[PDB]
């Protein structure tokens, strides 16, 4: 099924782009005319392996499902030890909620806007200026698990920003962010 | 088809009205772009990568995603310049506005007069003022960070509920859909204009 792979990848980039907006560093990717190679998605998401590794560890050769959600914790731990979690990304499906839908390229293709969406908005949560200051006095950590959406940890008036959403043949995929919005010990 | 028109509104110094305007346009611009089209004769296609790229504003506490192409980013910059002039230079209430409009050719088998047919309208309004202090002027940056941190919550919010594109062309309409003359991107065709109210 080229429906399970594109949504593999597109589970496996979320977690690139995710982790990459926490690393501290600018990201910068160079355009191709000609298609690249094993991008996916006709975006420059460049695969960090330790990163991949941990992503596919969680999935454990499943896909998103009822009750079953990839979730990607971003936390701050202090250099006294200290931890504080800050954002749950939530990669969700519905079931048998689906579209009587198109030629292939269309689904690729809003799957691809979904990772531009995700793009834009990894840069507007507090936690992003947070990991670009990180380095001495904290550090950000990522955790990636699979299964049930626990959003506990994010203190009183957390947010909650929805990404996007896509619809498929099999349901309806959905990507959203829960943020701390106060720093709090 | 129904034409999709947003409206944005941003309160910013002087100083800061580029970087505003290079935010949302870039946004709206990552989400209404695509890799070149190379076709074959058969009708087939292959499509090109997008790179992307971390902008952060000096003038603002922010930090946006745009597409890799310099002539895209050239050409918004270009625009975005002559609108803060203008601005700058009309002598009244600070106000004006840019629009960024996504448009196909008119295909024959379409029933309207116009040769551009607008699919979607983004309108951002600027006001800008005048701070007195660098106090201020500090202040200033944190709160328009955290104001375009909601603006750009909002075009995304936006575009998952703009539920048309245009249908994908063939090798002969391409041009009738997308710029194909940039080297690295290939943006849906727009156009870029500003008004200044007051």
């Amino acid at each position: 099924s080229d429906l399970d792979k594109f949504i593999k990848f597109f589970a496996l980039k979320t977690v690139q782009v995710i982790v990459q907006a926490r690393l501290g560093e600018k990201i910068c990717t160079r355009s191709s005319s000609s298609p690249t190679g094993s991008d996916w998605f006709n975006l420059a998401i460049k695969d960090i392996p330790e990163v991949t590794h941990e992503a596919k560890k969680a999935l454990a050769g499943q896909l998103p499902a009822v009750g079953r959600s990839m979730c990607v914790e971003i936390s701050l731990k202090t250099s006294e030890g200290d931890s504080m979690e800050l954002e749950i990304w939530c990669l969700e499906m519905n079931e048998k909620c689906d579209k009587e839908i198109k030629v292939s390229y269309t689904v690729y293709n809003r799957l691809s806007l979904l990772l531009k969406s995700l793009l834009a908005i990894t840069r507007v949560t507090p936690a992003y200026r947070l990991s670009r200051k990180q380095g001495h006095e904290y550090v950000i950590l990522y955790r990636i698990y699979f299964g049930e959406v626990q959003l506990s940890g994010l203190g009183e008036g957390f947010q909650t920003v929805r990404v996007g959403t896509v619809g498929t043949p099999v349901g309806t995929i959905t990507l959203s962010c829960a943020y701390r919005i106060n720093l709090a010990f | 088809m129904n034409c999709r028109s947003e409206v944005l509104e941003v309160s910013v110094e002087g100083r800061q009205v580029e970087e505003a305007m290079l935010a949302v346009l870039h946004t709206v611009l990552l989400h209404r772009s695509t890799g070149k089209f190379h076709y074959k004769k058969e009708g087939t296609y292959s499509i090109g990568t997008v790179g992307t790229q971390d902008v952060d504003c000096d003038f603002i506490d922010f930090t946006y995603v745009r597409v890799s192409s310099e002539e895209l980013d050239r050409a918004l910059r270009k625009v975005v310049g002559e609108f803060k002039d203008a601005l700058r230079n009309s002598g009244g209430d600070g106000l004006g506005q840019m629009s960024l409009e996504f448009y196909q050719k008119k295909k024959s088998r379409w029933p309207f007069s116009d040769e551009c047919i607008p699919w979607e309208v983004w309108t951002v309004k600027v006001h800008v003022v005048a701070l007195a202090t660098e106090q201020e002027r500090q202040i200033c940056r944190e709160k328009v960070g955290e104001k375009l941190c909601e603006k750009i919550i909002n075009i995304v919010e936006v575009m998952n509920r703009h539920e048309y594109l245009p249908k994908m062309p063939t090798q002969s309409e391409v041009d009738n859909v997308f710029d194909t003359g940039l080297r690295d991107v290939q943006p849906y065709l727009y156009k870029i204009s500003f008004q200044i109210t007051d």
